C-alpha cells in the first residue's frame, strides 16, 4: 500500500541517499545484500525469496559517485538498472543540467520511474534529494520536476535540498544556479526542506564535540531527519502523520512551502549520561536558534506553523505540557492569523543509531518542521550575491554558450523578488 | 569515459611530458613495460583517462610526441619510460626551427603538421568520449611556439566543443635564454588568446626561486624543475582519475575560474614543499598547506600576487581531510587578506578534494589562481617587443619565412588590449 | 496424432534449426544420439528401441553448413537421408535458387518430405525456416512453397524468416531477393513471422548485458519463440492453442498474414534476482517497442490482433487483469473493426534453458504474436532500397543470366505496392 | 566438390604461385613431400578444392606451370616446395618472348598453348565439379601477358559458364621496369576486359610502400612482396576451404561486387600489418582491423581511394569474431565516410566470416574494393600508349610478329571507353 519513491540526484543527493539507505536497512533489519534473517514495504519491493530492493533511483551525470555504490558495500542492495549514469557532468552549469546534458538522459530516468511506480499500489509520492548549487542538482532536477509534475501531478512532491551558505560556499557560481532552480522549484515542488552545511558543522562541533566533521558526519545527521519524517509511515505509533496531512498542516499558501527543519537531541555519548533528556527539554531545545539547520534568526521572524514529530518513549500529556510552555514564551512569536500553530506526531520507535556514528542512543527524539518568515533573510543575501555578480555579467557567457538566454536570468531574479515580497506580506 | 589526449611539442615540452608520464605511471602502478603491478583496484578504475589498453594486459599513454628535430625523440626513447610510448605516435621532422616562430608555424611545421593531425584524429576515434587536449611546450623558441600554436589551431577547428589546455613555459625577465624570445612569445601568446580555454603560465625563474629558497636544493637540474611542473599537472586532473568527497574536472575548473573569455591565464602553485632537514620540524595539516599555497614566494609564475588581485582561485586537495577544516581555512584567508581578492565576486575560492593522496605524502595541494598580476608578464614582453620592433631588429629572418610586418603589429596590439582588460577588471 | 514437420533451408535456416533441435532434445529428455533414458511424438518419430528421430528435413545448396551437422554433436540424431546437400550454392542469386540450381534438387526433397509425411497420422502442417536475402532462402524456398502448396494445399504452412534490416545489412543484393520472394510468399504461405537481426542484437546488448552477441546467441533466442508456439502441442496446459486456431485468430484477411513476434522476459542471470517478474510485468513489457523482434514503431501503427502465449506458473485471473490494464492504455491502439483483439494461451511448462545460454531460468514467460499496420514501414524502406538500385539496373544482368526476365522485377514491385496499399486500407 | 584450377604464366606469375602454394600447404598441414601431417580434421575436410589426392596418402596441387623459358621451371623445381608439383604439369617452351606480347600471344605462345590446353582439360576431367580458374601473371612482359591472355581466351571458350579469376601484377607509374610495358599492358588489359569475371589489380609500387611505411622493413625482397599477395589470395578462398558463420565463395563475391559486366577490376587489401616493434603497442580487435583495412595507404594498388568512390567493397574476416561487432564497424565506416561511397547502392559493404584464422594470428582480414579510382591506373597507361604510338615507337618488332596497327587502335579505344564508363558511374 503506502509507498515512497526516493530520487537521488547529483553528488550530494547520492551521498545523502547512501546514508539514508544504510539507516533504513539497519532500521528494518535488511542486510547489505537485500536479505532479512510488514511496514518496510513502504521503502522496499520484495522479490522472490531472501531479497528486498529499495524503491529508489540514483542519478548522476558523471560515473564517479555512483561507481562507488556499484563497487561498494551495498552493491547487491540496488539492482543495476536503478543506478543511472551519464558520461559528462553538468560541470556546475545549470544549462548543461537542464538542457545540453540533461535532455539526453531524462527520458530514460522517467521510464525507470514509471516502471518503479507501476509496482506500487498505494503511491504516497516522491522524496527528491539534491543541491541547489550544482549543475546537475539544479538544472537536471528542475527538468525532472517538470516532467514528474506533468506525468503525475497530484501525487505529492518533497525535496530535501542542500542550500548554499552565506559565508562558507565551496563553489563560485552557486548564486546563479540557486536563483535558476528556485524559479522552477516554486512552480512545481509542493514542499521543500532547506538545509545548510555550515549550520550542520556548527552543530557537530558544539553539540557533538567533533573537532573535524567530514561530509559523512553531516549526511548521517541529515538521514535522521528523513527517518523522522518517514517513521510515521514505516512504523505504527500512538498518534500518526501522513505526507498529505503534513502538507495540509504546514503549508498555509501555495508559494510559502519552505519549512526549515531541526532535530533534537544531537549529543555525544558521554554528554548523554549526565543530561536527563526529557520530552520538555528536547522540545525546548528545538525552539533555540543555535540548533537550526539553516543559518538565520527566528527571533527576528514569526512562526506560521510548526510540526513536531516525536519518536520513542513519549507520552502525549508531557508533549502537551511542553507545547503549553512554548506558547507562554514571548521571544517565540507566531503570526496572529494562526492562533493554533502546532501539528504533533508521536511514534513508538526510538531513533536507531548507525554503528560508528557520532550520535548517542537515546530513548526520545524530535524533529521539528517550522514555516518561519525569517527564512526570507537567506533569500535576501542570496539575491544580493546574485546581483553583484550579474552587475558585471561575470561567468554569464558560459550559460549563454549552452543555450541559456540573458532574459531568463532577469526573469528568475524577478520571480525571487516577488517571492520575498510575498513572504513580507504574510508576516504583516 | 572522459579520455584526455596529451601532446608534447618541441624539446622543453617533450622533456616535461616525459616527467609527467613517469609520475603518472608510478601513480597508477604502471611499470616501464606498460604492465600494471599496482595493489589498489582504484589505480585501474579510471586508467582509460590517460592510457589505451593494448593486447596482453599492457597500457600505453594517449600521447603524441612532436619535434622538428629527431634527436629529442631518440633522447626520449632512450630515457627511463621511453619504451612505454607508441612508436607510431612519435612525429618528427629533420630540419629544426632555429628559434624561428615562422619556421615552426608556416614552413617546416606546416609540412610536418598533417601527420600529427592524422595521428591525433585516430587517437580521438579510439577514445569513446574525449574531454579534451593538454599541450606541453614553451613560447620562446620555434617548434613548441610556432608549430605548437599551428597544431592547436588545427585541433580547435576540428574539435571546437572540446576543452583545450596548455602548460606553457614562459620567458622570464632576468633569465633571458635567447635573443628573439620576445618575438616568439608575442606571436604565440596572441594565438593562445583565441584558441586555448585555459593556459597554465609556468616560469623558469620562479621554479628556480622555489628550488633555491624553499627546497634549499644545492644544484637544481632541469629534471628537478620539471618534476614540480609534473606534480602540478597531476594535481589538476586527480578528480578524473580517482574518487573523492567533492569532485571537479577540467571543465568545472574552467567554468569557476574564467569569468570573461580572454582571461584564462593561470598562475599555478603546489604545496607542500620542504627540504630534507625541515621535514621533521613541521605540521602535516590543512592549515599549514593552505598557508604555504597562498604565499607569493610559492607561485610558479614570476609575478607578485600582492601587485594585483585574485579574480578567482581554485584549490585542489588530495588526501583524507575534513571538509569543514578545509572550508574554514579558505574563508579565513579571504577575510584576512580581503585586499588581495576582487570584492565584486563573493567567495573567490573554489574547492575540490580527492581521497587518494600522491605517493609518499598523506596530504597535498594544488593551487590555480587567476590573478591580475599576470599583466606584468605580458607588459614586459610587450615592452621588449616594442624595443626590438621600433628598430626592425632580426625582422628579416622572419620575413624570409613568409611572415609580414603587419602580423607583428596585430599581435602587439592584441596583447596590449589584453593587458588593458586585466588592469581595468583589477 | 498431432505432428509438425520442420524444413530448414539455407545457412540461416540450418543454424536456427540446429538451435531449435538442441532445445527440443533438452525439453523432452532426448540425448544427442536419439536415445531417452507421449507428446514428444509431435516432433519425433520413434524407431525400434532406444531411438527417436526428428520430423525434419535440412536443405542447403552447398555442403558446408550441413557437413558441420554431419560431423558434429547431433550426427546420430538425424538420419543421413534427411540432410540434403547440393554441390553449388545459389550464390546470393534468387534465380539460381528458384531455377538453375533449385530445379535439380526439388524433386528429391519433395519425395523425402512425402515419405516423412506418410509416417505421420495427424499432420498439423509445416514449419519452414529460412531468410529472405539469400539465393537459397529466397529462390529455393519460393519454389518449394509452390510445390508444397500443390501437393498438400489445405495443410497449414508457417514460415519463420530472417528479414533484412534497414541499416545493418550484410549483403548488397538483399532488396532484390526480398522483393522476389515476397511475391510467391503472398501467394502461398498462410502466416509468416518476420524477425530482424538488428533488433535481436539490441535486445541482447540492452536486456541481456552482452557486449558482443554472435549468431549462436540470436539463434537460441529465436528457438525460444518457436518453442512457445509449439509448446501448446508438445505439452498439456490449462488453456491451449492449435496452429489452425492460431491462424483463425491472428489473420483477419488472407493477404494480411505477417504478425511480428516478441518474447518476455529476456534477462540476465543477475538482473533476474532483483526483479519480481510477475505476469503483469512481463505482459506490460511485451507491448513496449524496445523489445520487438522487428525494427518499427507500433505507436505509429494500429493492432489488428494479438495472441498472447503464456508458459509456466501462470493463472488465468492475473493474465485477464494484465489484459484489462493493457486495454486502458491510450498509447496502444487497436483498429475499431476489432473490439476484441486478444487470443490467449496458457501452458503449464516453464521455459527450459539451454546449458551455456544467455537467458536465465524463469518461472514465467510469454510470446506475443501481433498483427500491426506498422510493419508496412519495413516494406516501404525495402521498396525504396529496391527502387534506387533498379533505377540504375545495378546487378540485374546476373539475374537475367540465370533466366530471369526484367518484367518479373517490375511485376514483383507492383505486387508489393499493392500489398502496402492493402495494409494502408485496413488501418483506416 | 567445388574444385579450383590454378594456372601460373611467366616468371613473376610463377614466383607468386610458388609462394601461394607454400602458404596454402602450410595452412592445410601439407609438407614438402605432399603428406598430411596436420592436427585438425578441418584441414583435410575440403583439401580437394586445391589438391588432388595421389596414391599412398599424398596430395598434389591442381596447378599448371607455364613459361616460354625453361630456367624458371628449374628454379621452381629446386625451390622449397618445388617437389610437390606434378612433373607433367610443367609446360615450358625453349625460346622466351623477349618482352613482346605478340610473341607470347601469336607466335611462340601459340605453339606452346595446345599442350597447356591438353593438360588443363585433363585436370578439369579429374575434378568432379570445377568452380573455375585462377591465373597469376603480369601485364608488362610477353609471356604472362600475351601467352596468359591467349590461354584465358581458350579456357573461356571451353568453359564459358565457369568463374575466371586473375591476379594481375600491373605496371606502376614511377617504377617503370621496361620500355614497351605500356604496349603489353594495353594489349592484355583489353583481352582481360572481355574474358575475366574478376581481376585483382596488384601493384609493385603499392607493395613497396606497404613494406617500407607499414611493415618498416629494412630490405624488401620480391619474396616478401609476393608473401603479401599470397596472403590476399588465401583470403578470398578461405570460405571454400573452411567452415564459418557467414560463408561467401568466388561466385557470391563476384555477384555482390560487380554491378556492371565490365567493372570487374578490384583493388585488394590485407590486414593486419605491423612491424616487430609495433606488435606490442596494439589492440587485437575488429575495430582496429577495420580501421587498417579501409585506409588508403593499405591498398595494394597505387590508386588513391579518396580520388574516387567505392562502388562495392567485400570484407572477408578470419578468426572467432562477434557478428554484431563486425556489422557495427562496417556501418560506422560507411556513415562516417559517406562521401567515399556511391550513394545509389545502399549498403555498399558485403561481409563474410570464416572461423579458421591464418597461422600465427587470432584475427585477420581481406579487403576487395571496386573503386572508381582504378581509372587512374588505366588513364596513365593510355597516355603512355598514346605517347609511344603517335611516333610509332617500337612498333616494328610487334609487326614483325604478325601484329597489325589496327589492333593497337582498337585496344586503346576500348580502354578509353572503359575509363569513361568508370568516370560516369562515379
Ligand atoms: N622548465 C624547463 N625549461 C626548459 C627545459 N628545457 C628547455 N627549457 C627552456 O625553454 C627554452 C628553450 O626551448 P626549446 O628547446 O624547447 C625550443 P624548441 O626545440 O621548441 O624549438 P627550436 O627553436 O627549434 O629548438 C628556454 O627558455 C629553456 O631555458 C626544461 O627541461 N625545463
Ligand atoms: N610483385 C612481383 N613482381 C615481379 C616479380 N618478379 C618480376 N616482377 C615484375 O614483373 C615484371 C617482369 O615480368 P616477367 O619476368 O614475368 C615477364 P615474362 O617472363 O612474363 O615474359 P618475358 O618477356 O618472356 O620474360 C616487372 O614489372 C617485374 O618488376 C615478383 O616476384 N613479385
Ligand atoms: N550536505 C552535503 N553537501 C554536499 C555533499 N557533497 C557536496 N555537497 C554540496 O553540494 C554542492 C555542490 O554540488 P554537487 O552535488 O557536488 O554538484 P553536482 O550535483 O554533482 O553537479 P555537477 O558536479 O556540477 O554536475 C555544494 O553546496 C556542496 O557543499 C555532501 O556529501 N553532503
Ligand atoms: N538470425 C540469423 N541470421 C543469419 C544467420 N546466418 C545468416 N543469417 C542471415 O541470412 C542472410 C544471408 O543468407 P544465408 O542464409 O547466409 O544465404 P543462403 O540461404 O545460404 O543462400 P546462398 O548462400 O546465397 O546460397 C543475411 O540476412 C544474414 O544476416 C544466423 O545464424 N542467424
Ligand atoms: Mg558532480
Ligand atoms: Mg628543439
Ligand atoms: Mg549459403
Ligand atoms: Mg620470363
Amino acid at each position: 500500500m503506502r509507498e515512497c519513491i526516493s530520487i537521488h540526484v547529483g553528488q550530494a543527493g547520492v551521498q545523502i541517499g547512501n546514508a539514508c539507505w544504510e539507516l533504513y536497512c539497519l532500521e528494518h533489519g535488511i542486510q547489505p545484500d537485500g536479505q532479512m534473517p510488514d511496514s518496510f514495504n513502504t521503502f522496499f519491493s520484495e522479490t522472490g525469496a531472501g531479497k528486498h530492493v529499495p524503491r529508489a533511483v540514483f542519478v548522476d551525470l558523471e560515473p564517479t559517485v555512483i561507481d562507488e555504490v556499484r563497487t561498494g558495500t551495498y552493491r547487491q542492495l540496488f539492482h543495476p538498472e536503478q543506478l543511472i549514469t551519464g558520461k559528462e557532468d553538468a560541470a556546475n552549469n545549470y544549462a548543461r543540467g537542464h538542457y545540453t546534458i540533461g535532455k539526453e538522459i531524462i527520458d530514460l530516468v522517467l521510464d525507470r520511474i514509471r516502471k518503479l511506480a507501476d509496482q506500487c499500489t498505494g503511491l504516497q509520492g516522491f522524496l527528491v534529494f539534491h543541491s541547489f548549487g550544482g549543475g546537475t542538482g539544479s538544472g537536471f532536477t528542475s527538468l525532472l520536476m517538470e516532467r514528474l509534475s506533468v506525468d503525475y501531478g497530484k501525487k505529492s512532491k518533497l525535496e530535501f535540498s542542500i542550500y548554499p551558505a552565506p559565508q562558507v560556499s565551496t563553489a563560485v557560481v552557486e548564486p546563479y544556479n540557486s536563483i535558476l532552480t528556485t524559479h522552477t522549484t516554486l512552480e512545481h515542488s509542493d514542499c521543500a526542506f532547506m538545509v545548510d552545511n555550515e549550520a550542520i558543522y556548527d552543530i557537530c562541533r558544539r553539540n557533538l564535540d567533533i573537532e573535524r566533521p567530514t561530509y559523512t558526519n553531516l549526511n548521517r545527521l541529515i538521514s535522521q531527519i528523513v527517518s523522522s519524517i518517514t517513521a510515521s509511515l514505516r512504523f505504527d505509533g500512538a498518534l500518526n502523520v501522513d505526507l498529505t496531512e503534513f502538507q495540509t498542516n504546514l503549508v498555509p499558501y501555495p508559494r510559502i512551502h519552505f519549512p526549515l527543519a531541526t532535530y533534537a537531541p544531537v549529543i555525544s555519548a558521554e554528554k548523554a549520561y549526565h543530561e536527563q533528556l526529557s520530552v520538555a527539554e528536547i522540545t525546548n531545545a528545538c525552539f533555540e536558534p543555535a540548533n537550526q539547520m539553516v543559518k538565520c534568526d527566528p527571533r527576528h521572524g514569526k512562526y506560521m506553523a510548526c510540526c513536531l514529530l516525536y519518536r520513542g518513549d513519549v507520552v502525549p500529556k508531557d508533549v502537551n505540557a511542553a507545547i503549553a510552555t512554548i506558547k507562554t514564551k514571548r521571544s517565540i512569536q507566531f503570526v496572529d492569523w494562526c492562533p493554533t500553530g502546532f501539528k504533533v506526531g508521536i511514534n513508538y520507535q526510538p531513533p536507531t543509531v548507525v554503528p560508528g556514528g557520532d550520535l548517542a542512543k537515546v530513548q526520545r527524539a524530535v524533529c521539528m518542521l517550522s514555516n518561519t518568515t525569517a527564512i526570507a533573510e537567506a533569500w535576501a543575501r542570496l539575491d544580493h550575491k546574485f546581483d553583484l555578480m550579474y552587475a558585471k555579467r561575470a561567468f554569464v557567457h558560459w550559460y549563454v554558450g549552452e543555450g541559456m538566454e540573458e532574459g531568463e536570468f532577469s526573469e528568475a531574479r524577478e520571480d525571487m523578488a516577488a517571492l520575498e515580497k510575498d513572504y513580507e506580506e504574510v508576516g504583516v | 569515459m572522459r579520455e584526455i589526449v596529451h601532446i608534447q611539442a618541441g624539446q622543453c615540452g617533450n622533456q616535461i611530458g616525459a616527467k609527467f608520464w613517469e609520475v603518472i605511471s608510478d601513480e597508477h602502478g604502471i611499470d616501464p613495460t606498460g604492465s600494471y603491478h599496482g595493489d589498489s583496484d582504484l589505480q585501474l578504475e579510471r586508467i582509460n583517462v590517460y592510457y589505451n589498453e593494448a593486447a596482453g594486459n599492457k597500457y600505453v599513454p594517449r600521447a603524441i610526441l612532436v619535434d622538428l628535430e629527431p634527436g629529442t625523440m631518440d633522447s626520449v626513447r632512450s630515457g627511463p619510460f621511453g619504451q612505454i610510448f607508441r612508436p607510431d605516435n612519435f612525429v618528427f621532422g629533420q630540419s629544426g626551427a632555429g628559434n624561428n616562430w615562422a619556421k615552426g608555424h608556416y614552413t617546416e611545421g606546416a609540412e610536418l603538421v598533417d601527420s600529427v593531425l592524422d595521428v591525433v584524429r585516430k587517437e580521438s576515434e579510439s577514445c569513446d568520449c574525449l574531454q579534451g587536449f593538454q599541450l606541453t611546450h614553451s613560447l620562446g623558441g620555434g617548434t613548441g611556439s610556432g608549430m605548437g600554436t599551428l597544431l592547436i589551431s588545427k585541433i580547435r577547428e576540428e574539435y571546437p566543443d572540446r576543452i583545450m589546455n596548455t602548460f606553457s613555459v614562459v620567458p622570464s625577465p632576468k633569465v633571458s635564454d635567447t635573443v628573439v624570445e620576445p618575438y616568439n612569445a608575442t606571436l604565440s601568446v596572441h594565438q593562445l588568446v583565441e584558441n586555448t580555454d585555459e593556459t597554465y603560465c609556468i616560469d623558469n625563474e620562479a621554479l628556480y626561486d622555489i628550488c633555491f629558497r624553499t627546497l634549499k636544493l644545492t644544484t637544481p637540474t632541469y629534471g628537478d624543475l620539471n618534476h614540480l611542473v609534473s606534480a602540478t599537472m597531476s594535481g589538476v586532473t586527480t578528480c578524473l582519475r580517482f574518487p573523492g568527497q567533492l569532485n571537479a574536472d577540467l571543465r568545472k575548473l574552467a567554468v569557476n575560474m574564467v569569468p570573461f573569455p580572454r582571461l584564462h591565464f593561470f598562475m599555478p602553485g603546489f604545496a607542500p614543499l620542504t627540504s630534507r632537514g625541515s621535514q621533521q620540524y613541521r605540521a602535516l595539516t590543512v592549515p599549514e598547506l593552505t598557508q604555504q599555497m597562498f604565499d607569493a614566494k610559492n607561485m610558479m609564475a614570476a609575478c607578485d600576487p600582492r601587485h594585483g588581485r585574485y579574480l578567482t582561485v581554485a584549490a585542489v586537495f588530495r588526501g583524507r581531510m575534513s571538509m569543514k577544516e578545509v572550508d574554514e581555512q579558505m574563508l579565513n584567508v579571504q577575510n584576512k587578506n580581503s585586499s588581495y581578492f576582487v570584492e565584486w565576486i563573493p567567495n573567490n575560492v573554489k574547492t575540490a578534494v580527492c581521497d587518494i593522496p600522491p605517493r609518499g605524502l598523506k596530504m597535498s595541494a594544488t593551487f590555480i589562481g587567476n590573478s591580475t598580476a599576470i599583466q606584468e608578464l605580458f607588459k614586459r614582453i610587450s615592452e621588449q617587443f616594442t624595443a626590438m620592433f621600433r628598430r626592425k631588429a632580426f625582422l628579416h629572418w622572419y620575413t624570409g619565412e613568409g611572415m609580414d610586418e603587419m602580423e607583428f603589429t596585430e599581435a602587439e596590439s592584441n596583447m596590449n588590449d589584453l593587458v588593458s582588460e586585466y588592469q581595468q577588471y583589477q
